[PDB]
Parts: C-alpha cells; sequence; structure tokens
C-alpha cells in the first residue's frame, strides 16, 4: 500500500499525539509500550473485540468518508480511490462505528498502534 | 548663529521622553533649516546620543539641512497633478529658474522642493508659494506668476 | 557576475582610523554593528544615515571615527558577517589566512576576559 | 440672514480669503446683523469657493465667486434680494444632483456647522451620542453594538475589531493607550485632512467614546505638521471641550476622565504600520518592527495599545447614537458601514464622495463624477494609491467592498479614486507609483531596499525605449518575491501596481518593448512626428512655436519635420488648429 | 518540563523553552542561514535568510525571532524557503564590490594562494 513495510512514525512521537487507537493486544504482548502510553497521559481508545470482522472495518471506512474527507487530494495522491468509493456504496453505519469514526476524525494528530501478533 | 534664542526651546522641552522630533521641528521653524551647530547644541545639554539625533534628522523625509530662499516653491507631485501633467510644469520651472529640485537660486529668492501631495487635487496642477496655492495651472501661467512675484 | 545597467554604490571613503577599517561597499546593512555599539558598549559612536538605497552606516555627524566617542573595543568588527568592518593588522603585514587558534585569558585587567589568539 | 463660506485648504487654492474679507467689509459698511460662518468643503472641491446664502428657509449656492463677484452678490442679492440666475447651480428645490445618491454619514457636518464652534456641533445633534454612551450604556454594550454594526477595521487592514479592540480592552495593564493614525501619507487621498478641517469635534467625541469603552484614560493623535489649519482647528476644539467640561476630568459628572495630547509627526509615509508609528511616537526612527509581538501585547513603551483610523472612531459614535442594527441594511453582507472616497484625475465632478458599499464603479465614475473630463473615453481607475492596484475598462461592474477589490488584485487602502482615460500611458503610471514607494522606504529589509529599486530601473528603462525581451518575466519574478519576503507592509503591497497593470494592460508593455511605440502617445521618447501634406496649408504656427527650428518650410506650403533635430517636446501639435500633426 | 520536543525537517528533537528555532536547530546540527542574528541581543529581521515553514502558519516565519513551543512541525528546505533565500542572496550580490580572491591566485591553474604565502 505505502511502499515500505515499516511504521511511518517513531515511538518518541507517542507523547505528542492527542489520540491513540490501539489494534490488537498491545498490553499483553508488548507491555512496555503500554507503560509508555499510560504514562504519556494521552487519550487511548482500544478497538472493540466485538468487531472481529473486516466488514466492520469497511463500515469504519464508510463512516470516515461520510464525515467529509477531501476527495481531490486523495484522488490525486492514490490509485484506485474511485473503486474504493464504489465498493462502499451500500454500506450502512452503526452507532459505535460512528462514535469511533467521530473520535478518530475529530482529533488533530492521531496515531494507530497495531500489534502484529 | 542665534543659539541664545535656541536655548529656550530645549529649556522648555527638556524632561519629555521622545522629544527629539519636536525639538528638531522647532529648530527648523526658527532657523529655516537644521545647521550643524544647532544639532551640536541639541546633542549637548540634553545628551540624547548625538548619532541618534543625526540619524533622526536625516531620515524623516522633510528636514532641511541647507538654507532656503525667501519664497519656497512646493510643487504638488501627487497622482492627480501627475495625471494632468505636472512634469511639464516642473520642466518649465527648471527652464525659467535655472535650478533643480532641492537647490536654491543664486539670488536666494526661490527654492524648489517636491512634496508628496498638497491635497487640492481638484485644481491640479497646484503650486504652493509661501502658503499661497495656485491651481488649474499651465506653464505660461506659472511663468507669469513667477514674473509677477519677482 | 554583474550587469552594467544596474547601479552599485561606489565609495571614495577616507577613514584612516588606526584600528578599525570600515568599507561601505561590502555592507549588507544587517545593523549588527550599530545594535552592538548602542545596546552593549553604549558609546553610540556609529549610526544609520538615510533611507532606502541611500542608507549607510557612518559615525556621528559624518565625522571621522577618531573624532567621536569610540572606545576602539572592536565589537563592531567581531559581530560583522562580511568584510565591511575589519580590525587593523597586528603583524608586520597581515593577510587572509586560516589562522591557528589557542584559548587563553587577557593579561591586562582583573576582569579576566577569555580570548582566542589567532 | 445667514452666510456660510466653505473657506478651507482648497479655498486657499482659490479666492479664499478674498471673498471672506470682501464680504466682511461689505457687512461692516452696511451694518446689517448677518451671521458669517466659515465652514469646510461639502465635498465638491470643484466650483470652489463655495458660498451658501440663507433667505428664510431657502438655501442658495452660486459659487465660483471672486472679490468682485462677492461685491456683486452683496449689492444685488444680500441687500436687494435678487438672485443672479447666471451663476445659480444649486437651490433648495434643486439641490446638488451629485449628493442625491450620496448617503452622507462621515461628512454630515462638513459645510453645515462651524468647526471652530462647539455650539454648532451641539445644535447639529452632536455630542449626544457621547452622553448616551456615558450614561445609558456599558462598555461591553458598546462593543456588542459595534459587533452588530459589523465594524472590523478601516484604513486597509481587515482583521476584526473584537479580536483587536476588545482584545486591547481585555489586555492586562493599568495604563492603556489610544492612537488615531491621522497621518494620510497617500497621495491624492485627503479624507483625514478634510474631516479634521471640517468636523474635528466628531473625531474628538469618537476618540473619547472608544477611550471610555476600552478603558484607556490617555490618548494621542499622530498628525502630520504639514496639516496646520487642521492642527489649529483641532486645538481650538480641544480648548472648547476642556472649557465646556466635555474633556479632561469628570465629563458630565461621570467618573471617566479622558485627556488629549497632540503629537506632530515629521511626515513619512512609512510612519504608519502601527509599529513604525509607535517608534515615531517613542522618539526614534520610524522603522517597522517584528510582528509578533503585536501592539495589543506590547505597544507604547511596552504597554498595550489600540490603533485605528479616523474613519473608525468617527463611525463608532454615530453607530452608538442610533444603533448598529440600522446600519446592517446598507450595503453588502460581509462588510458594513460606509466608505469615503476622493475622486480625482481625468474626471469632471471631482472631489470628496461619501458612498455605501455594493454600489457599482460605473455609477461612481459616470453618475456621480459626471463621466470623463473633455468627454474622453474611460480607460482605468486606480484604487489605494501607490500601494493599491488598477481596475480596467472591463470591470466597472465590480461592487466596492473588501472582497471584490481584493479579488481583482487591488487594495482598498485609504480609498482613493483615480480616473485615467486613453491619453494616460499605463507603464508610465506604474513607473510613477513605483517611484513613490522607492522614495518612501525605510531601507531595513533587503527586499524593499534593493528589489523595489531594481523594478524601478526596469520600468524607467522600458518607458525610454531601451527595453529588451523577457523584461516582463524579470518584473513578475521580482514582484512575487518582494511581495512574499518583505518584512513591512509597504514592500509587501509595493508591486501591486505592476502586478495589476501587467495582467490588465499586458498588451501595452509589448507595445513599449517590441514595437517601441506608446499607444497612449504620452510617453515622450517613444514617439515620432509627421506632417500631413493634405490637411495643412503653411501658416507656420507650429514652426514659430518650436524655438529650435527643426521644422523648415515656406509660407502657404506644408513644412518638413527634421527628426534628427526635434527633441519631441510635444508643442508641434498642441497649437495646430487643423490637427494635421500625426504622432506615431 | 515534560520534555518540550519539536519536530524539524523530519527529525524529532528535545529542546528547552525560550530558545529560538535557530538556536534549537543549530544545537542539533541543522544549518539555517542567517546574517542579522546575534543570540545576545534582540532580534532585528533585516536579512530574512532564516525563514522556515511552520505548520499552522500561512506565511514563512523567521526562526531567529520565534521561540520553540511543544509539538510544532518545521521544515527548512522547502521550495519556498530556498526560493526566498536565493532571491535575497541575488539582491545582496547585486550591490557588493570586492575581490574575494586576488587576481594572482585566480590566474593560477591550480588556484594556489599566492597572496597567502607571499
Ligand atoms: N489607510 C489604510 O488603511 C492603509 C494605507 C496603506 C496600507 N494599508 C494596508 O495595511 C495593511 C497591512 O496592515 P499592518 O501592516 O498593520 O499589519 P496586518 O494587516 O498584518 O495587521 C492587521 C491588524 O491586526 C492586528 N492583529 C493581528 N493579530 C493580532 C492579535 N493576535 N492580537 C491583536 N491584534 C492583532 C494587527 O496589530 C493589526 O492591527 C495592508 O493590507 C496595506 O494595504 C492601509
Ligand atoms: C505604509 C503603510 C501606511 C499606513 N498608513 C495608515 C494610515 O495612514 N492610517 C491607518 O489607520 N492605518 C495605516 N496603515 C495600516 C496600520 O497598520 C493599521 O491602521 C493598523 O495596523 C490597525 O488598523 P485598524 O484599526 O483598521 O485595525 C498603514 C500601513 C502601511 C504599511
Ligand atoms: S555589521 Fe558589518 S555588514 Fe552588518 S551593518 Fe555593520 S558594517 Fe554592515
Ligand atoms: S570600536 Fe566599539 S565603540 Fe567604536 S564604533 Fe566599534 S563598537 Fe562602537
Ligand atoms: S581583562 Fe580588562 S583589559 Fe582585558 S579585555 Fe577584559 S576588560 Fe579589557
Ligand atoms: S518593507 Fe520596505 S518600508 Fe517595510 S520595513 Fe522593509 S524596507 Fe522598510
Ligand atoms: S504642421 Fe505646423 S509647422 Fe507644419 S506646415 Fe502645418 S502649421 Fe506649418
Ligand atoms: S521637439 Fe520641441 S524643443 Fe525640439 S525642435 Fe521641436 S518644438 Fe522645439
Ligand atoms: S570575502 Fe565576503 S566581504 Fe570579502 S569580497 Fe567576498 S563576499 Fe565580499
Ligand atoms: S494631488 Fe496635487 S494637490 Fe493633491
Ligand atoms: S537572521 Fe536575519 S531575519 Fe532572522
Ligand atoms: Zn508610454
Amino acid at each position: 500500500v505505502l511502499g515500505y513495510d515499516a511504521s511511518t512514525n517513531s515511538f518518541a512521537e507517542l507523547d505528542n499525539s492527542d489520540f491513540v487507537l490501539t489494534l490488537g493486544k498491545v498490553k499483553e504482548n508488548h507491555p512496555v509500550l503500554d507503560f509508555k502510553i499510560r504514562l504519556s497521559g494521552v487519550c487511548s481508545v482500544a478497538w472493540p473485540q466485538s468487531l472481529a470482522n473486516t466488514a466492520d472495518m469497511k463500515v469504519f471506512l464508510k463512516a470516515l468518508l461520510n464525515l467529509g474527507v477531501d476527495e481531490n487530494k486523495v484522488a490525486e495522491k492514490t490509485e484506485g480511490f474511485a473503486e474504493l468509493k464504489a465498493s462502499l456504496a451500500d454500506v450502512k453505519v452503526s452507532e459505535e462505528i460512528q462514535a469511533l469514526a467521530q473520535k478518530y476524525a475529530k482529533a488533530a494528530k492521531p496515531l494507530i498502534v497495531i500489534d502484529e501478533d | 548663529i542665534d543659539l541664545t534664542l535656541l536655548e529656550p526651546v530645549f529649556k522648555e522641552y527638556a524632561g519629555k521622553a521622545g522629544s527629539i522630533i519636536g525639538i528638531l521641528q522647532k529648530t527648523q521653524e526658527i532657523y529655516g533649516y537644521l545647521p550643524l551647530a544647532a544639532l551640536q547644541a541639541i546633542a549637548d545639554n540634553t545628551d540624547n546620543k548625538r548619532a541618534k539625533i543625526y540619524g533622526i534628522a536625516t531620515f524623516y523625509s522633510q528636514f532641511r539641512l541647507n538654507p532656503v530662499g525667501k519664497y519656497v516653491i512646493l510643487q504638488c507631485q501627487g497622482t492627480a497633478c501627475h495625471v494632468l501633467g505636472s512634469k511639464a510644469i516642473g520642466s518649465a520651472i527648471c527652464d525659467e529658474l535655472g535650478i533643480t529640485p532641492g537647490q536654491t537660486t543664486a539670488d536666494g529668492l526661490f527654492t524648489l522642493e517636491d512634496v508628496a501631495c498638497l491635497g487640492c487635487c481638484s485644481l491640479a496642477p497646484v503650486i504652493m508659494i509661501n502658503g499661497e496655492a495656485y491651481g488649474k495651472l499651465t506653464p505660461t501661467s506659472v511663468r507669469k506668476i513667477l514674473q509677477d512675484i519677482a | 557576475e554583474k550587469d552594467s545597467q544596474v547601479e552599485c554604490h561606489k565609495t571614495t571613503e577616507f577613514d584612516n582610523h588606526p584600528f578599525i577599517e570600515r568599507n561601505p561597499d561590502k555592507c549588507v546593512l544587517c545593523g549588527l554593528c550599530v545594535r552592538v555599539c548602542d545596546e552593549v558598549v553604549g558609546a553610540t559612536a556609529i549610526g544609520l544615515v538615510g533611507r532606502g538605497f541611500d542608507s549607510v552606516i557612518m559615525p556621528e555627524f559624518k565625522l571621522p571615527l577618531s573624532e567621536t566617542a569610540c572606545i576602539s573595543c572592536g565589537q563592531c568588527v567581531d559581530v560583522c558577517p562580511t568584510g565591511a568592518c575589519m580590525e587593523k593588522q597586528v603583524s608586520y603585514k597581515q593577510i587572509p589566512a586560516n589562522m591557528d587558534s589557542m584559548a587563553s585569558v587577557c593579561g591586562y585587567c582583573g576582569v579576566g576576559c577569555n580570548v582566542n589568539i589567532e | 440672514m445667514k452666510v456660510r463660506v466653505g473657506l478651507g485648504s482648497c479655498g486657499i487654492a482659490a479666492g479664499g480669503r478674498k471673498v471672506m474679507d470682501r464680504l466682511a467689509q461689505e457687512i461692516k459698511n452696511h451694518g446689517k446683523e448677518i451671521e458669517l460662518l466659515p465652514t469646510g468643503c461639502i465635498g465638491m472641491c470643484f466650483y470652489e469657493p463655495i458660498v451658501d446664502v440663507f433667505d428664510g428657509d431657502k438655501v442658495y449656492s452660486y459659487a465660483n465667486v471672486t472679490a468682485d463677484m462677492a461685491t456683486e452678490i452683496f449689492n444685488s442679492h444680500i441687500i436687494g434680494g435678487q438672485p443672479l440666475t447666471q451663476y445659480i447651480v444649486s437651490t433648495t428645490e434643486k439641490p446638488y444632483t451629485i449628493l442625491a445618491k450620496q448617503v452622507r454619514i462621515a461628512l454630515r457636518n462638513c459645510g453645515v456647522i462651524d468647526p471652530e464652534n462647539v455650539d454648532e456641533y451641539k445644535a447639529n445633534d452632536g455630542y449626544k451620542a457621547l452622553s448616551k454612551a456615558l450614561k445609558e450604556m456599558t462598555p461591553e454594550e458598546v462593543i456588542e453594538e459595534i459587533k452588530v454594526a459589523g465594524l472590523r477595521g478601516r484604513g486597509g487592514a481587515g482583521f476584526p475589531t473584537w479580536f483587536k479592540w476588545n482584545a486591547a480592552r481585555q489586555s492586562k495593564g493599568e495604563i492603556k493607550y489610544v492612537v488615531c493614525n491621522a497621518d494620510e501619507g497617500d497621495p491624492g487621498a485627503f479624507m483625514d485632512r478634510s474631516v479634521l478641517e471640517g468636523d474635528p469635534h466628531a473625531l474628538l467625541e469618537g476618540m473619547a467614546i472608544c477611550g471610555y469603552a476600552i478603558g484607556a484614560n490617555e490618548g494621542h493623535i499622530y498628525c502630520r505638521a504639514e496639516y496646520p489649519l487642521a492642527i489649529k482647528r483641532l486645538e481650538i476644539a480641544i480648548a472648547d471641550a476642556k472649557q465646556r467640561n466635555l474633556l479632561g476630568k469628570n465629563i458630565m459628572g461621570t467618573n471617566f476622565s479622558f485627556d488629549m495630547k497632540i503629537k506632530k509627526g515629521a511626515g513619512a509615509f512609512v510612519c504608519g504600520e502601527e509599529t513604525a508609528l509607535i517608534a515615531s511616537l517613542e522618539g526614534e526612527r520610524g522603522m517597522p518592527r517584528l510582528k509578533p509581538p503585536f501592539p495589543a501585547q506590547s505597544g507604547f513603551w511596552g504597554k498595550p495599545t489600540n490603533i485605528n483610523n479616523v474613519e473608525t472612531f468617527a463611525n463608532v459614535p454615530w453607530i452608538m447614537y442610533n444603533g448598529g442594527s440600522a446600519y446592517a441594511a446598507y450595503g453588502t453582507e460581509k462588510s458594513k458601514g460606509t466608505k469615503v472616497f476622493a475622486l480625482a484625475g481625468k474626471i469632471k465632478n471631482g472631489g470628496l464622495v461619501e458612498v455605501p458599499m455594493g454600489m457599482s464603479l460605473r455609477e461612481v465614475i459616470y453618475d456621480i463624477g459626471g463621466g470623463i473630463l473633455n468627454d474622453r473615453e474611460f480607460k482605468a481607475v486606480q484604487m489605494g494609491g501607490p500601494s493599491g492596484g488598477c481596475i480596467p475598462k472591463q470591470l466597472l461592474d465590480t461592487p466596492v467592498d473588501y472582497d471584490s477589490i481584493n479579488k481583482t488584485g487591488a487594495i482598498m487602502g485609504s480609498g482613493g479614486m483615480i480616473v485615467m482615460d486613453e491619453t494616460t500611458c499605463m507603464v508610465d503610471m506604474a513607473r510613477f507609483f513605483l517611484d513613490f514607494t522607492v522614495k518612501e522606504s525605510c531601507g531595513k529589509c533587503i527586499y524593499c531596499r534593493i528589489g523595489t529599486k531594481r523594478m524601478l530601473e526596469i520600468l524607467e528603462r522600458i518607458t525610454t525605449g531601451e527595453g529588451r525581451e523577457g523584461d516582463i518575466e524579470e518584473l513578475e519574478e521580482l514582484s512575487i518575491s518582494i511581495k512574499d519576503g518583505s518584512l513591512c507592509g509597504l514592500g509587501q503591497t509595493a508591486p501591486n501596481p505592476v502586478l495589476t497593470t501587467i495582467r490588465y494592460f499586458r498588451d501595452e508593455y509589448e507595445a513599449h518593448i517590441r514595437d517601441k511605440k506608446c499607444p497612449a502617445k504620452s510617453c515622450k521618447p517613444l514617439l515620432t512626428y509627421t506632417i500631413n501634406q493634405d490637411n495643412c496649408k503653411g501658416c507656420t504656427l507650429c514652426a514659430q512655436k518650436c524655438p529650435v527650428q527643426a521644422i523648415t518650410g515656406e509660407k502657404k506650403k506644408p513644412h518638413v519635420i527634421d527628426q534628427a533635430l526635434c527633441t519631441k517636446c510635444g508643442n508641434c501639435a498642441s497649437v495646430c488648429r487643423l490637427d494635421a500633426v500625426c504622432i506615431e | 518540563m515534560s520534555k518540550i520536543s519539536i519536530n524539524i525537517n523530519g527529525r524529532e528533537l528535545v529542546v528547552s523553552a525560550g530558545q529560538t528555532i535557530l538556536q534549537a536547530a543549530a544545537e542539533h546540527g541543522i544549518e539555517i542561514p542567517h546574517l542579522c542574528h546575534d543570540e545576545r541581543i534582540q532580534p532585528y529581521g533585516a536579512c530574512g535568510l532564516c525563514v522556515v515553514e511552520v505548520e499552522g502558519s500561512p506565511k514563512l516565519v523567521r526562526s531567529c525571532a520565534t521561540s520553540v513551543q511543544n509539538g510544532q512541525v518545521i521544515r527548512t528546505d522547502t521550495s519556498r524557503t530556498v526560493v526566498a533565500r536565493k532571491t535575497a542572496l541575488q539582491l545582496l550580490a547585486s550591490d557588493h564590490r570586492g575581490d574575494c580572491r586576488p587576481p594572482c591566485m585566480l590566474a593560477c591553474p591550480a588556484q594556489t594562494d599566492c597572496q597567502g604565502y607571499v
């Protein structure tokens, strides 16, 4: 997707985010990362365990798109955004997905911490 | 030099912070310009950092460091007078008087200066001579006016 | 390279100060010299004269630097980024060179300022 | 009987004191009890010196009056009761058609009241808003009424008052300062001098009101010293307000005290900018400083300061009296209030015009100004003076406002109208406007110090005939860089004349460069002269009026112009009655 | 306290409050041009060579006159900053008279410093 199979930001930038979205079991597998996130004091929201399906993530993408993203910049910077918009045409949005998407899109500098295990 | 009567000016304006501009304007109103001796007298007895006095006197767009004639010519060089052709009037003044802007005549009667705008743009071109303004002007008119004054 | 149709100010300066050499042709008008001589030294021996292109830095009343309140401290030389202000030659014939530098302390006052001997 | 004379600065550029002292001598000889009142200009600076005569409830104005004309007026109309219909241009039943479309708000006392008398201002519903704001309204109510009135800022700028004026009031400090930037360094814009010489009491009331609202007890007027009549009238008004308990300590019993001081500036155009003006007030060289910090946090001697134009402080009480909800109806939506303009140039009815916004420029130039002088063809209109831009013959439908004028590349600035017809060279106008900014730059930052002179050298080389290919590219490359990198506001809006006349009159730059000829034919060395042998018969009128004798010929025969000897001064065609002198 | 950290030119750095961006970048080996900056006196803003781009600001800011805050993103090598610095240096070189190197050295094919060893 991006070109390099690596994280796009360092651990040293975890203290200046205003939103951290945690995917996976970061606490159980890499617990010092959770120590750092807890001591930083930023607002951390974990991805719900009841959303273990990719279709829920597609609903998340649809809710993010319905919140007014810039279509022209992502159209000139990506390949295949038109088909991505087409494939999310008949996707309905639930309440908890809407809340998570609002929390993510509201924050100015969010980070996503994904546990590879 | 009339320093004896220059003494009341800084004897009265003393104690006011940022009073260099006011002292310089009063000195120019007295002498017609700012002589180096008057600047030296201002720098003394009021400290005020002589270099800063000279820099202030130089900047300020208007302070004369040279003597002027009895009748001071101020030609309005604003947009409205330039539209109606004040360049021809300036050329006529330079041709008839034989002087350039910023200088003084040999007999010490006329002094040519260029100002930003006199403000009477309805009667452009305008010429100020000792507070008397001539508007809706032509080179023949200014030649006749200067001949009538002289 | 320079175009002949534009004008650069050429000077015929005569400032034979024994210690400080001023070249207005090499001045970028950063104002560091006047700022230091006003705010730090407090002599205020130099200042700005003019406006626009005619802005030039020169001593009080366009006098020579030896006829004014200069201390000959050389702080204007030390803050200048170009060759507009230079100090005079201590050696027999000074030259542009990469000098070796040794850190010592001044041997004149009890203040004990730290120096770099080049 | 009442006689009003609009004797002012423009009056001195006319008969002026002659009509005044002749009328005084006539009333001294006759002995009648007639009130002679000196007033300011109405705004029609043409047809000066204005004289208004009151017969009962009727007012007549039949000016262009000299000493002999004033004597004839006294002999025929003031005593005999007979108007002179050959000089009548405005009556009570037939007022000025120019003021019919003008919503006079800023000049509601100009030409009506005596500026040197507080009694005339009080009788013209003046200082009542001061009492209303002092006794019936809180300063927060003043701010909110200003907010519903839609005021943001006058004299260029554009940032809203509530983020700077209310911010200045909310600024921490026991001492706050008010500065009225009453220096009008714009050539051709003279609204501040006209207001000062016509109605300084409104400005003093306004400054007192904003001082009461923002919690500042002491204020200063930054006024130029080439503005004496204005200084004398302002000091007379200040003395009167001090005497009548309108100024000083405990005005109308209210605890708020406000004192006035007059500071005479030395007259530099860069001594505005709210940071150079502070340095000028502080007794230093006016050189713009670094923003941030803003004067709202560190201004006069390190104390918070609010700086506004005369226009803003004039508008504030008149909003205060009636209410800002009334002024939301006039003009467009984004900006409210009224605009003050000075029309000049190749125009017929020039002078000061009061207008609301949204009114089309073709209305202002044609309907108000009477069209073009000598019935010539309209070419362009210049806004903002040397720091402003140019609007061509295709955009007279643009409404006057901040957004529309900002769209076309020009700047509101001081609000000056310059009208230019087809006989004005546009490249020479750009050169003139750039020469003004070259002569008025403090020379601190290197962009405005060197680049604005380099562009001037390019323009003066074009307007001679030594231009080359690509000079347009060098002009654009210099202009965008000077606009981006200049520290002060002067150099940022320095290349606006070039940038607006290079996209609206680009075809004339090529004519001055490639064809080496001037389309307006008013650009001296870029010309040539020919004699039409068919439409001229040897009267030797042109050759007699060329005192170098480069034109040779016999009587009753067409002559020949020697190109190598004539210097193209322009007098070879100014006197030819047959108009056979062709200029190419 | 809380480790004031800025992000300049892609790198994350830990700095101290009250310092300018120029000082903070130079402490960590990032070179920003400057001519009119002295850290012991007030800022001036004459040359304009210290311009950087800071996120949240529409126009270029002068790093000699803006103090560091927490979590601000700075770029010093963009197209706009390089263009502004090149234009400023061209305007400065439009007014400079001097010999950087003597004629004797520039005539030598190997560019030996003839003035230096003479
Ligand atoms: N008569 C005129 O109005 C006139 C004449 C010439 C030029 N100009 C114009 O002046 C304009 C430039 O104005 P400027 O040089 O004063 O700077 P600017 O426009 O950047 O500043 C605008 C105003 O907002 C204030 N301001 C900004 N941020 C603030 C904050 N956080 N707190 C408090 N106040 C704040 C500034 O102090 C200033 O009063 C140009 O657009 C130019 O065209 C106007
Ligand atoms: C060269 C120049 C001249 C200026 N002249 C004036 C002026 O004469 N009157 C004025 O009110 N503002 C003038 N300004 C703009 C001032 O900065 C502005 O008035 C001030 O910052 C706040 O204005 P405001 O009250 O409309 O917000 C000038 C700005 C520049 C760059
Ligand atoms: S320090 Fe040097 S370069 Fe800077 S203004 Fe002074 S003489 Fe010029
Ligand atoms: S040597 Fe010292 S006192 Fe003399 S001009 Fe330079 S800085 Fe000022
Ligand atoms: S130690 Fe004394 S003499 Fe030496 S540099 Fe310091 S102050 Fe001057
Ligand atoms: S832009 Fe021009 S007037 Fe403003 S500070 Fe720079 S040099 Fe001076
Ligand atoms: S144009 Fe003038 S000089 Fe030539 S023939 Fe006609 S009248 Fe004579
Ligand atoms: S161009 Fe003018 S000055 Fe020259 S000969 Fe002709 S009329 Fe005389
Ligand atoms: S070394 Fe520096 S000061 Fe000397 S000539 Fe070269 S650029 Fe100018
Ligand atoms: S434009 Fe000439 S007097 Fe104002
Ligand atoms: S170093 Fe010169 S503007 Fe900052
Ligand atoms: Zn031309």
